[PDB]
DNA sequence: ATGACTGGAAACTTTTTTGTACAACACTCCAATAAACAT
DNA sequence: AATGTTTATTGGAGTGTTGTACAAAAAAGTTTCCAGTCAT
């Protein structure tokens, strides 16, 4: 009902709970694997649909790349078909634009802005009436392209019937990324995909909390006299973290506290002793509008309580 | 017609539309 | 001393138009927003700090840049000053 | 009008529409106090549109291919009778009481079993009078069912017209570009052309306002 | 994977290891199976024959029905435009020069149009006045300097495409610094190599006919920056003397908006010509009367597939590619469904295929549910019989196909006649649409329905006034089509047409007279014919072969659900899964099932901001309960860890779908994004 | 008696400081680039 | 001698950390509409 101190299961795992999870349930597993069959009877269907200038949808439940991975073993072995799955923080438009420059067209990528590069790719096949593309792009709607500028780019590749794109939806704000002017272009056709298969690839980038090992890494290699300054503000951050107004201590009753405890003697050398905490995003210093220096932990609440329980030895 | 004059005007399109039959006698 | 938006004029506007014969000094509507925007190329009000890039005809919030001294000695000035106007600017807004 | 530049393109399209008499011969020359009472009609539709070139010959024009229902006004505030789509015309009349009214008091249009504490019924306040208030989409998802009449799947047509009236400048974006987690949204056009529409579909907004108690 | 386990997404497979270099056509792919090879390929040959035909009278009918509006146009470009080489014979008269020409194009709600309605235009423009066009719109460049830039482009493109004086010559543009003179300089050097010396005086008859203007388009300027659009107009003002700019606005609502995006200042020497064009409220009646209604196209849908596409073009957008791919997903599919759909293929080419049919054609024409009522209503003697022939089969349906075109050709002329004689009656109690009347038409016996027991005596209004102008038209259409094919059922109309001429000089002194004698008997005839060449279609026989009638499946394809398909799935996982083991109800949540399904029946209930540590141990309950486990022990440590580990994975999924929000204002207080009471 | 006094008297205006929300800003980098300095 | 690299260079091209409102949900204050009494 609080924070993260009534239930014991606290600091959730990211690689060492994965052996647990190979075990799934195989509660009527026959009834999901002829569902996924179903959908494979389709197979000379594609192609008389995707020539025309027309895209596949695919939306429902079950994991969305799970599927197109056997497609590909099946009819794409002499066709170019680039395959686009991005989902880890990095992906962007460029990583995609110019990697049909010097792989398909076999062109250094020397261009300038942004529009340089969309017209530029255009003429190379509206002259040819012999280029054939296949995009077999997973997940469109990823988490780094909300903007408008990203659906304009590909959206100047639909209009010609010699570029195939397939994409992914799973989310249900479909027609938020594009209106009545980008539909002409790429003319979606909806087909209701029901895998149920849960998703064992893109979770990463969501919020988990922060690892154990980096607060306990940290004060081993510390000074013995630093681990007595980092263990005296985490007493006096508990005991006052009832009040809604904590601002923080200063910093002069701080400066009085070092000597009470047999700590820094003056207060260039203490200035010193808060380089190795400032840099590895521990404290962080605020401009006070009474000129004094306050001195807080950006962390969560239930990792200070966690703390006092690993030094009893 | 009472009744109906004792609640908010937005709802009368579904009291009335729907009772069109009985508000309509002699 | 508060900012305030356009909108508020059109208030009064079909205000003054009471307490007044019926002729053809009555206006329409998008007359309004045309003479309001004849001082805007003229730099006579200036936003509190930020201008809109998605603000209309209504989302302003613009002040004033003159004073109460000299708006009052330019009207013996003016050429040409209606009787039904004048009268108007002097008095603090007592009628209807 | 004060600019000299404006009088001077202005009374060279009025010639057409004056010299009807001079043409067929009804009036002769030098005569003043005759003319102006023909004329008088002509320029009643004409003077209130000042500062604006758009009126000229194609005006009148836009009339003649009307034969059929002349209930459409295109030309003079053509904006006020257009065509709308069915879920679409509703679009915007449900998402300007989404801009002008607190996100708490809502309730006295859907659930009236709650219990009203009567504030007032302070006028002159900033309500209805600051501008578009930012909503997100929360509140569209629980307002568009209860204004029509029969139930409505929202599909993918459905939700079509939030992004292609932004192309339409129908309502403005908070600034810069919101992720997808429920942006936020605002107005644009009043009410001069809502009641309009509501005219014809059998609609009132009027009595939906909070301001106008 | 192999292109998942790393940090980049650059992965392609060309197919280049292969030595041979083979293509794969796409009609060898149509027959998956046991579905006659032969024949496969023979009608997806012709599936792309009547399909590039169709476009080319889209575009014809298109261009035809904007010859009114085009011709306003082109007087616009003759009268302004030749003023503009007279005003430059002098230096004492500037009217023009204050102020620049723009034809303003009002359009409607529909975008996908622009291309088919502009198309058209920029072929117009090349043969009768300058050939340069410029195409520019919103999504090209927002800015200054790149905004010039793309116009730089678009007056060489355009003037490369002449097969002329000049070739090809590859441009590198690496800057050559540009402004204002950049296009006034290129406008008078193009106007003096390309024609051997023949430029006049002053200016006038530059391409033989007429001075070639710069006019460029404006299809997408509403949603562009205002600040842009009041800086490339107030150049050319001073400099038209030396630069004829031509504007062409194309607002997709109402030119009112003009005058809040312009100042007075810049508007005052903007010449707006209001155009109003073509609208979708006349377009209707002939995309769907010369393409859903003629003899030489056999394909014919049904009205309840009809119906339901009119209401998507009503309920939301109105461009005419609802049309296009409405006949393009239904056509795929016609001919791979039923087999015995390839017959229908116009006449001489009909023929040329039943002399020769295989022996899995005839199987399917013995078990069609329309085929087999018609031999049970005839004679019983040849029940018995044509179930064992094979040569005696065949002379039948060739000549059934025959009769019912027959059938079919004269429903496309008293279908349009009707209408317009019909068309008298106010109130429209079957709607203005020609496809209207059809709607109601095809949903019960026409002469014995509510509907018409109730317009019978709104026939019988129509007295003197009214009834002479109405005949002495549809008369006339009725001929233009009517080849002298039955002349037994058009022989009543032309009979009808003598009585009425004859009445129409002997009611001088004429009011029961002999005028309200024949007023009686008129109605019975046009009623006679209802009961004769006017049935619906589920009365003749073969009527499921080029209809078809299967709503429930054409409606996933172009005007799908993304959010409702998520949501009947998870309430109700018996609809899909269909198992008796776990039956969903109501009320009761399901306790074996996955964590997509418990997830979604539990944050229902939960309002706006819910804490999910109370929430977590709720979840728990039913999956306890649904291992089969006896509760009545004590578990470990590590199988209770197994349980938190998936419900962590299952929240993740929850807000990639886009449907809460974990907010930081607190601690583990996630915010649902739905208000309930709807 | 009801109608007259003082006696107390519940919503209800005000502020308001709180967080957020979105505004700039110096911004490092870049991407040719372009001339120059060799060829 | 007939080219082509270098060679800073440079104006974009983003960039992220800023700072000034911002809109409440409370915090106040502000009497409160009778209550009691007392009489007749």
């Amino acid at each position: 009902d609080r924070t993260l101190q009534k239930l014991k299961r606290a600091k959730l795992d990211q690689q060492t709970l994965r052996n647990l999870l190979s075990k799934v349930s195989p509660s009527f597993s026959a009834e999901l694997k002829q569902l996924n069959q179903q959908y494979e009877k389709l197979f000379h269907k594609w192609m008389l649909q995707l020539h025309l200038g027309f895209n596949i949808v695919l939306y429902g439940l079950g994991s969305k790349r799970d599927l197109l991975e056997r497609f590909r073993t099946t009819m794409l072995q002499d066709s170019i078909h680039v395959v686009i799955n991005g989902f880890f923080p990095g992906i962007s438009v460029k990583s995609v634009l110019n990697s049909i420059t010097e792989e398909v067209l076999d062109h250094m990528g020397t261009f300038r802005s942004i529009l340089d590069q969309l017209d530029w790719i255009v003429n190379k096949f509206k002259e040819d009436s012999s280029l054939e593309l296949f995009l077999l792009i997973h997940n469109l709607d990823s988490q780094m392209l909300r903007g408008e500028k990203s659906q304009q780019i590909i959206g100047q590749l639909s209009s010609l019937h010699n570029i195939y794109l397939i994409a992914s939806i799973d989310h249900l704000n479909a027609p938020l990324m594009w209106d009545h002017a980008k539909q002409s272009l790429f003319n979606w056709l909806w087909y209701e995909t029901t895998t149920y298969s849960p998703y064992t690839e893109e979770t990463s980038y969501e919020n988990s909390s922060l690892p154990l090992s980096s607060l306990t890494h940290v004060l081993r290699s510390l000074t013995p006299n630093a681990r007595g300054i980092f263990r005296l503000l985490i007493k006096y951050q508990l005991d006052n973290q009832d009040n809604p107004s904590y601002i923080g201590l200063s910093f002069q009753d701080f400066y009085q506290q070092c000597r009470e405890a047999f700590l820094v003697n003056s207060d260039l050398t203490l200035r010193a002793q808060l380089t190795e905490f400032r840099d590895h995003k521990l404290i962080r210093t605020k401009k006070g509008t009474d000129g004094v220096e306050y001195l807080l932990i950006p962390v969560d609440n239930g990792t200070l309580t966690d703390f006092l329980e690993k030094e009893e030895e | 017609e009472s009744f109906i004059d004792t609640q908010k005007f937005s709802v009368m399109r579904s009291m009335r539309k729907t009772f069109a039959r009985y508000l309509s006698f002699r | 001393e508060e900012p305030f938006n356009f909108q508020m004029v059109y208030n009064e506007f079909q205000k003054f138009v009471q307490r007044k014969a019926h002729s053809v000094y009555n206006f329409e509507k998008p007359v309004v927003m045309k003479a309001f925007e004849h001082l805007q190329q003229l730099e006579l009000i200036k936003p509190m700090e930020r201008t809109s890039g998605n603000s209309q005809r209504e989302y302003q919030l613009m002040k004033l840049l003159l004073d109460n001294t000299q708006i009052m000695n330019a009207l013996q000035k003016y050429p040409n000053c209606p009787t039904d106007v004048r009268q108007w600017a002097t008095s603090s807004l007592s009628w209807l | 009008c004060r600019d000299l530049k404006e009088l001077r393109h202005l009374a060279v399209l009025n010639f057409p529409k004056y010299c009807e008499p001079v043409v067929k011969g009804e009036a002769s020359e030098r005569d003043t106090r005759k003319l102006w009472r023909n004329i008088e009609p002509h320029l009643k539709k004409a003077m209130q549109t000042v500062y604006l070139r758009e009126i000229s010959s194609s005006q009148w024009e836009k009339l003649q291919k009307d034969d059929t229902d002349p209930g459409q006004l295109k030309g003079l505030s053509a904006h006020t009778h257009v065509e709308l789509p069915y879920y679409s015309k509703f679009i915007l009349i449900a998402a300007y009481l989404a801009s002008y009214n607190p996100a708490r008091t809502d309730k006295r249009f859907f659930l009236k079993h709650h219990g009203k504490i009567k504030k007032t019924n302070h006028e002159k306040t900033s309500n209805h009078l600051l501008g578009p208030k930012p909503f997100p989409l929360d509140r569209l998802l629980a307002i568009l069912y209860s204004i029509v009449d029969s139930r409505v799947a929202p599909t993918a047509n459905i939700f079509s017209q939030i992004t292609s009236l932004v192309t339409l400048q129908l309502l403005t974006l908070v600034g810069h570009d919101d992720q997808l987690d429920g942006p936020k949204y605002k107005c644009t056009v009043s009410l001069d052309f809502i009641r309009a529409i509501a005219r014809t579909v059998n609609f009132d907004i009027i009595k939906y306002l909070y301001d106008f108690l | 994977m192999a292109t998942s386990s790393m940090s980049k997404g650059c992965f392609v497979f060309k197919p280049n290891s292969k030595k041979r270099k083979i293509s794969l056509p796409i009609e060898d792919y149509f027959n998956k199976g046991k579905n006659e090879p032969e024949d496969s390929k023979l009608r997806f040959e012709t599936y792309q024959l009547i399909w590039q035909q169709m476009k080319s009278e889209n575009e014809r009918l298109q261009e035809e029905l904007n010859k009114n509006l085009f011709d306003n146009l082109i007087e616009f470009l003759q009268k302004s435009h030749s003023g503009f080489q007279k005003n430059s014979r002098d230096l004492g008269g500037q009217i023009k020069l204050r102020e620049i020409p723009t034809a303003a194009l009002v359009l409607g709600v529909n975008v996908t149009d622009h291309d088919l309605t502009f198309g058209s235009l920029t072929e117009a423009l090349q043969n009768n006045v300058t050939p340069y066009v410029v195409s520019l719109q919103a999504k090209d460049c927002p800015d200054m300097k790149h905004f010039l830039q793309k116009l730089i482009s678009q007056l060489m493109d355009c003037c490369v495409d002449i097969k002329s004086k000049e070739e090809e010559s590859v441009h590198v543009t690496q800057k050559t610094h540009y402004s204002m003179d950049s296009l006034s300089s290129w406008y008078m050097t193009v106007t003096q190599k390309t024609d051997p010396k023949m430029l006049s005086k002053k200016r006038t008859t530059s391409s033989q006919w007429q001075s070639p203007p710069v006019v460029v388009i404006l299809k997408d300027m509403e949603s562009f920056a205002t600040k842009v659009l009041q800086d490339f107009i107030i150049i050319s003002s001073q400099h038209l003397h030396e630069f004829p700019l031509i504007l062409i606005f194309g607002i997709a609502t109402s030119p009112i908006i003009i005058h809040r995006l312009l100042p007075h200042a810049v508007s005052s020497l903007l010449c707006i010509e209001l155009f109003q064009s073509l609208s979708c409220k006349e377009h209707l009646t002939t995309v769907l009367d010369k393409l859903l209604l003629t003899t030489q196209f056999p394909f014919k849908i049904n009205e309840k597939v009809l119906q339901v596409l009119t209401n998507i073009f009503l309920y939301h957008d109105f461009s005419v590619q609802n049309f296009i791919k409405g006949l393009q997903l239904s056509l795929l599919e016609h001919f791979y469904s039923q087999p015995l759909s390839v017959l229908c293929c116009n006449l001489p080419e009909a023929k040329r295929r039943i002399n020769f049919l295989s022996n899995n054609q005839c199987e399917n024409i013995r078990r069609l549910p329309s085929f087999r009522r018609y031999v049970e209503k005839q004679a019983s003697e040849k029940q018995v019989a044509l179930l064992t022939n094979e040569r005696y089969l065949k002379e039948e349906t060739q000549l059934l196909l025959e009769n019912l075109h027959v059938y079919h050709m004269n429903y496309f002329l008293v279908l349009r006649c009707l209408h317009k004689f019909t068309s008298s009656l106010p109130k429209y109690p079957l709607g203005r649409q020609i496809r209207e009347l059809y709607c109601t038409c095809l949903e019960k016996n026409i002469w014995d329905s509510e509907e018409y027991a109730s317009v019978l005596q709104l026939l019988r209004m129509l007295a003197k006034d009214e009834l002479m102008t109405i005949l002495e038209k549809c008369f006339k259409v009725f001929k233009s089509y009517c080849e002298n094919h039955l002349g037994s059922t058009a022989k009543r109309i032309e009979e009808f047409l003598a009585q009425f001429q004859s009445l129409d000089a002997e009611t001088k002194e004429e009011e029961q007279t002999k005028f309200e004698v024949l007023r009686e008997n008129v109605v019975n005839f046009i009623d006679c014919l209802v009961r004769e060449y006017l049935l619906p279609p589920e009365t003749q026989p073969l009527h499921e072969v080029v209809y078809f009638s299967a709503a429930h499946a054409l409606r996933e394809h172009l005007n799908a659900a993304p959010r409702i398909a998520l949501h009947t799935a998870l309430n109700n996982p018996y609809y899909y899964l269909k198992n008796e083991a776990l039956k969903s109800e109501e009320g009761c949540i399901p306790n074996i099932a996955p964590d997509i399904c418990i997830a979604y029946k539990l944050h229902l209930e939960c309002s706006r901001l819910i804490n999910l540590v109370d929430w977590s141990e709720a979840f728990a309950t039913v999956v306890t309960a649904a291992e089969k486990m006896d509760a009545n022990s004590a578990t470990s440590e590590e199988m209770n860890e197994i349980i938190h580990a998936r419900f962590i994975r299952a929240v993740s999924e929850l807000e990639l779908l886009g449907f809460i929000k974990p907010t930081k204002q607190k601690t583990d207080h996630v915010a649902r994004l739905t208000w309930g009471g709807c």
